[PDB]
C-alpha cells in the first residue's frame, strides 16, 4: 500500500540568446496529474488527470506561481552552470531536478528525495537523512557550500516532511478511483513455430497497475534469465502498463517451459504454461 | 504540490 | 555531456484485432538529451494527428515519451515508428508487429 509523489523538471538551453525550455510534470505513483510547458499556450499549471480538476482557482495560481519561480531559478542555473564548466554559449545544455515524498501502507512519511543533474549526470543530491549533500564534482561543492549557508536542506526537508506528505494524502483521497487501485496483470501466451526445429513462446502481461512487475521464464526447474527476450515495461496510454517476456524453444518441448508473473495485484504469483 | 521553499540557484 | 540513443517500442494500446479502432504507440526511452523527433507511420507515410505525453525522466536521468495516435490495424497496412535524435546517424524505423 505504498504511495509516492514526485515532480520532475527539465530545463534545456537554446543556442545563443534564446529562452530555455522549461517542462514540469508531477506524479502520484505511476500516475501523472500536472504539467507545465514553457512552449505551450496556457502559461499555467495545466491539469493532466481528471481528479485533480476538483482543485479550485487558487490552487491553480499557487502552482502556476510556484512553477514559474521554479523556472526562474532554472533559467539562472543554466547561466551559472554554463560558467562553472566554462562552456561556450553555443551548445545546448540540460538541467534536471527531481524531488518527492513517499508514504507507506499507512500514509505516514517514509522517505524524501531531491536530486539535481546537469548534462545527464548527477550534480548535487540531497542525502537520505535529508540533512546534507552529496556533491558530484568541485562545481557541485560550490553549490553545496551555497546551499548549506542558506539552509536549503532543512527547507526542502520541512517541505518533504510536511506539505509534501499532506498533499500526497489529499490526492490519495480525492483521486480515490484512480490512485489506490490495484490492477493484476491480464495474462496470455502466444506460440509461433519459427522453423522446423524451434518455436517462440511469448508471455504477456496487459493492463496492470502499478507498473512494478516480474516476468521470468523457467525451463524444468532452474530459470532462463539469459536466453530470454524481454522488453521493458511500457505505458498502454490509458493509465495501465504492458510487458512481455519471450523465449525460443524446441518444437514439442514447450510444455517444459513456464512463465512466472509476480505483481502486487495477484495474491499468488501466477505461473503459465502454453496450454492450447 | 510544488514546494514553495527550498529552490534556489546553484 | 552524456548522450544515450533512444530505445524504441512500437505496439498497440489494446490487442490488435484488425478492422477495429486501436491506438498505435511509440515509446522512446533511455535517451539523452531531450530533443527528439518521432513520426508515426502508415505505409511509410506520416499519420496525421499524433499526440504525446509530457517529457519525463527516470532515476538514471534518461528521458522517456510516449507517442500515440488512433489507427485501425489491417492485414495490408504497414505501421511503424520513425525516430531521430543527435545520437543517431539516420532515423531508426521500427515496424509494428501485432505480437510485439
Amino acid at each position: 500500500g505504498s504511495h509516492s509523489m514526485r515532480y520532475f523538471f527539465t530545463s534545456v538551453s537554446r543556442p545563443g540568446r534564446g529562452e530555455p525550455r522549461f517542462i514540469a510534470v508531477g506524479y502520484v505513483d505511476d500516475t501523472q496529474f500536472v504539467r507545465f510547458d514553457s512552449d505551450a499556450a496556457s502559461q499555467r499549471m495545466e491539469p493532466r488527470a481528471p481528479w485533480i480538476e476538483q482543485e479550485g482557482p487558487e490552487y491553480w495560481d499557487g502552482e502556476t506561481r510556484k512553477v514559474k519561480a521554479h523556472s526562474q531559478t532554472h533559467r539562472v542555473d543554466l547561466g551559472t552552470l554554463r560558467g562553472y564548466y566554462n562552456q561556450s554559449e553555443a551548445g545546448s545544455h540540460t538541467v534536471q531536478r527531481m524531488y518527492g515524498c513517499d508514504v507507506g501502507s499507512d500514509w505516514r512519511f517514509l522517505r524524501g528525495y531531491h536530486q539535481y543533474a546537469y548534462d545527464g549526470k548527477d550534480y548535487i543530491a540531497l542525502k537520505e537523512d535529508l540533512r546534507s549533500w552529496t556533491a558530484a564534482d568541485m562545481a557541485a561543492q560550490t553549490t553545496k557550500h551555497k546551499w548549506e549557508a542558506a539552509h536549503v536542506a532543512e527547507q526542502l526537508r520541512a517541505y518533504l516532511e510536511g506539505t509534501c506528505v499532506e498533499w500526497l494524502r489529499r490526492y490519495l483521497e480525492n483521486g480515490k478511483e484512480t490512485l489506490q487501485r490495484t490492477d493484476a496483470p491480464k495474462t496470455h501466451m502466444t506460440h509461433h513455430a519459427v522453423s522446423d526445429h524451434e518455436a517462440t513462446l511469448r508471455c504477456w502481461a496487459l493492463s496492470f497497475y502499478p507498473a512494478e512487475i516480474t516476468l521470468t521464464w523457467q525451463r524444468d526447474g532452474e530459470d532462463q534469465t539469459q536466453d530470454t527476450e524481454l522488453v521493458e515495461t511500457r505505458p498502454a496510454g490509458d493509465g495501465t502498463f504492458q510487458k512481455w517476456a519471450a523465449v525460443v524453444v524446441p518444437s514439442g518441448q514447450e510444455q517444459r517451459y513456464t512463465c512466472h508473473v509476480q505483481h502486487e495485484g495477484l495474491p499468488k504469483p501466477l505461473t503459465l504454461r502454453w496450454e492450447p | 504540490f510544488l514546494t514553495g521553499i527550498g529552490i534556489i540557484t546553484v | 555531456m552524456i548522450q544515450r540513443t533512444p530505445k524504441i517500442q512500437v505496439y498497440s494500446r489494446h490487442p490488435a484485432e484488425n478492422g477495429k479502432s486501436n491506438f498505435l504507440n511509440c515509446y522512446v526511452s533511455g535517451f539523452h538529451p531531450s530533443d527528439i523527433e518521432v513520426d508515426l507511420l502508415k505505409n511509410g507515410e506520416r499519420i496525421e494527428k499524433v499526440e504525446h505525453s509530457d517529457l519525463s525522466f527516470s532515476k538514471d536521468w534518461s528521458f522517456y515519451l510516449l507517442y500515440y495516435t488512433e489507427f485501425t490495424p489491417t492485414e495490408k497496412d504497414e505501421y511503424a515508428c520513425r525516430v531521430n535524435h543527435v545520437t543517431l546517424s539516420q532515423p531508426k524505423i521500427v515496424k509494428w508487429d501485432r505480437d510485439m
